[PDB]
């Protein structure tokens, strides 16, 4: 037997009600936790006690093509959020749909954290957008 | 039956591991506890059932399994027996045939028993009776026993080494080491002469005090000296005071039996629970002169490096190291098995009598010699085979291949060291 | 003579009662001790005294394919352990079976320490899971 | 001590150890609700793992001090067992810790 | 064997009927006795006599995040106690629940002693509240 | 030649019949005398006369891990001694066993003097217990 087949074409990302499209040629998505699950402590005599970290935030980096139209939407969304009172909410779930199940995480209460760097040359350079999340939840299809 | 989903039998007896190597031991003893001429056992517990703690056939097995790792199996042979009766009965024969006899109130009583036996139509033909009284074999019977207070009974071995060895070989050929309960000068020499014409090794012990004196082998005439004079390369002799009724030969056998052939050295061996060779008169370790006297006879002994006993040299009576003999025998066996596997399994084809078929045999011979080279037993070898275009036609009709030869070279080891030095202010 | 032959096919890893399968193309297993065995101290005059460290913990990094099914099992196991009281035990022996004997260590009382980073591109990227252990025991077949 | 000379502690600890092994392997074998434990080395290593964990549980109590486990290869199991769906030839060993219950003492007193 | 595992997530503090939440990133709780248990006195000749101090008060310092909602509750509680007659009681037991047993003390008849210092910058600064107690009792689970 | 090797694993402390275990990662033991051996006095003319102090008390500070089980035993022992009459004895010899001989002192008639400070954060903090002694005796293996 062989495992399920991966297909970049059938990967869809969404946030704030819009769909993000125009993935870059390579490495168009990254997910990572901020801190590890456990932190061991070893005494001078060799005894071990475990600390279970409570932090569960993370980061979602999505990278797009230079002339993708999704760049305009994110800039337009960012411009709106700068003119909103602190009481108004700016976070939304970052949902990734992948029929192959190669992505195991979803972003709970994600926010926009950084803007892309812009570079120009003879060829096209990608643009990286960075997001945060209150809790990067890892789930699976229960065997 | 119903079995639990998980079965756990925990116990408190510590256990050790065994190992498999080349050759298995056989102990030839005077016994009547079973009818078969050879019987095998796998642990000392089984040996205790058939034999009591005071028999030599039990001491030999107890010594063998003291070493670690253990030997997988042990064989025990049975010698022929003759029984004697006197006046200070029951007679048994092969197959469980038993007949009692009785006369009521010496030559008259013995003749009464003899007449009753010779009149019985069931057991008389399988035994013989003669007048004291003597009972021995007869016809096809290979087993006979006599038991029974106005009548006294005795027993004694009633065969030579040659006959017993032939009778035991005609039953089981699966054994390499052989040791014996009997330690008389005649039987030992006969057995040594017989094993020399076979691919087996005979381990024996000795405690003759006359062996510890005299450095001239020409004048000495004890058993070790006679063995050395005959150049019996397949006999291993060990000197030990407790060889009167104890069997350290089995411990020495178990020291190296569990391991592979041709890849170990039997010298400087450490035996668990075996004391050094002590002078019988004052129970003190042998002096260097007595060790030299044993040395000239090619007889082994248990030396003390100063705080530890160790068997020294480990050479056969012919001067050849035990390692060389055992490695050569294993090499022959490996060649024999590999060529047998090639020749068999041609189940639907041929090995044609041309160069194509001869090269296939060359290949297997070379592979089987490379197996020995890998052990570091040999270091190099060569093979030569005949051309199919020059083989005599008699061989082609007989379907046999001849004129195959090979050569090898041995590796060696180190067992002693010589050292010199100096100290100074400058 | 030549040494024993290595075979990746006949390597099996197990932990928490499940079998971990789907090794990555390269470097699918790593074992390492946290601290050295000895730490020398040299005085101004050249004398030497040795300190024998008591720490014996370690780390076991196992790396799997992007779409391997063993990724789901570990996520499902991790999700359970987050909803368990501190008194409940979460450690188990990490057993590696290797007929060639090229791996000399086993993990005593191992725990899950980190979750894999997730990246996506035109091709398949591996996922790294990291474990700890109270005592990374080095053993051998006694000569 | 019991009438056989063995300490009560050893007997009770051995019985508890057997019970723990029996429960752990039972929990592994059950709960395969939709799958298998295949009769190959992959399935045998999973049993090795639970046996080792259950013996480590005893080592942690300071009841034992060390242990070893041995299991058969799936490539050398007789085919009768594969039809019967049973695993044999599993063995292990352990070593006990001990305790102190009495003391012997000697001393001297002097002006010097 | 290894000791019990510490977990900041499962630590709960309570006082005056309210639950205090929103612990700071580091060092969110401190407990200390005011005086030592014994005070030796040595004469000119070397003799020793021991004084056993009767004081058993202490201090409990709990530190919270800048925007934690528990800051409002404590300010609201403090404002009430300023408009109460001296005869009315203002003390209450300070109870700390910790399943790992790493905290061995509880505050008997604790009171609010100091208010936090307020500082603002580019980032978030914590706020420290200080309490007293008539008797900082050290207890343990009897072996 | 080189001196004897130090090993934290083979250091054992005992007091009041119990064994103290679970040493902290660093600096888990300290021993010190209260006063110096001699005190010189110099006159205006340069003459010197020596005073030999009779005080020989000291302090033994032992530091343990946050979740060590020896913390409970000491708290339980301290709780008992608070409910004992002054006539009852509370002192006992503090014995340190060290095969390397790097510790040269033992505590004669030691008592418990202070209780640990308790602090909590993202990680584990150690707990310090302080003892006294009537006479901190320095001994050696006679050359």
């Amino acid at each position: 037997a062989m495992y399920q087949q991966y297909s970049p074409k059938d990967v869809v990302c969404s946030w704030n009600g819009i769909a993000i499209e125009g993935f870059a040629p390579d490495s168009f998505l990254r997910l990572q936790r901020t801190s590890p699950l456990v932190t061991p402590v070893v005494g001078a005599g060799g005894q071990v006690a475990l600390t279970r970290n409570a932090d569960k935030t993370g980061t979602i980096e999505i990278e797009l093509m230079q002339t993708s139209l999704s760049n305009q939407m994110l800039s337009a969304i960012q411009a709106k959020q700068d003119n909103m009172e602190l009481e108004e909410d700016i976070s939304s779930n970052f949902v990734i749909y992948d029929p192959s199940g190669s992505v195991l995480a979803t972003g709970i209460n994600a926010w926009l954290q950084e803007l892309p760097q812009i570079e120009l040359g003879r060829d096209q350079n990608s643009k990286t957008w960075i997001f945060g999340c209150e809790k990067l939840d890892y789930t699976s299809t229960i065997p | 039956m119903w079995n639990p989903i998980v079965n756990v039998d925990i116990t408190l007896n510590t256990a050790g591991t065994t190992r498999e190597g080349f050759g298995l031991p056989l102990f030839l003893a005077s016994t009547d506890n079973f009818e078969e001429r050879v019987r095998g056992y796998t642990s000392l517990t089984e040996v205790a059932e058939d034999f009591d703690e005071n028999t030599a056939a039990y001491k030999a097995a107890k010594q063998l399994w003291s070493q670690t790792p253990k030997v997988t199996q042990l064989y025990i042979g049975r010698r022929a027996m003759q029984y004697t009766v006197s006046i200070p009965i029951t007679v048994a024969a092969g197959g469980g045939i038993s007949q009692p006899y009785q006369y009521t109130a010496a030559e008259n009583v013995l003749q009464q028993f003899k007449t009753q036996i010779e009149a019985d139509p069931t057991i008389k033909d399988k035994v013989s009776v003669n007048v004291t009284m003597i009972i021995t074999k007869a016809g096809d019977n290979d087993f006979v026993k006599v038991t029974t207070q106005t009548v006294y009974i005795a027993s004694t071995t009633a065969d030579t080494a040659s006959t017993a060895l032939a009778a035991i070989e005609a039953y089981s050929t699966d054994w390499y080491f052989i040791a014996a309960e009997d330690r008389t000068q005649q039987f030992v020499l006969a057995m040594a002469s017989e094993i020399q014409a076979r691919k087996k090794i005979f381990f024996t012990a000795n405690s003759d005090v006359t062996a510890l004196q005299g450095t001239e082998l020409a004048s000495a005439n004890d058993v070790p000296a006679q063995l050395a004079k005959n150049m019996y390369t397949r006999t291993v002799c060990l000197w030990h005071h407790a060889a009167a009724e104890d069997y350290p030969e089995m411990a020495y056998i178990a020291y190296g039996a569990p391991y592979d052939a041709g890849s170990i050295a039997w010298g400087n061996a450490q035996l668990t629970g075996v004391a050094a060779s002590l002078q019988p008169s004052n129970q003190r370790p042998l002096t260097s002169i007595q060790k030299s006297a044993l040395d000239v006879r090619h007889c082994n002994f248990i030396d003390l490096d100063g705080g530890v006993p160790v068997v020294r040299r480990g050479i056969t009576s012919g001067g050849e190291w035990i390692d060389i003999v055992r490695g050569v025998d294993w090499l022959e066996s490996d060649l024999k098995t590999s060529l047998r596997d090639l020749l068999i399994n041609q189940k639907g084809g041929k090995i044609t009598y041309d160069d194509t078929g001869i090269t296939r045999i060359r290949q297997v011979i070379e592979t089987s010699l490379q197996r020995a080279v890998n052990r570091n037993f040999l270091s190099s070898y060569t093979v030569n085979v005949p051309k199919a275009s020059q083989v005599a036609l008699a061989d082609k009709k007989a379907r046999i291949l001849k004129d195959v030869t090979f050569a090898g070279i041995l590796a060696g080891a180190i067992l002693d060291v010589d050292l010199k030095g100096t100290v100074a202010y400058e």
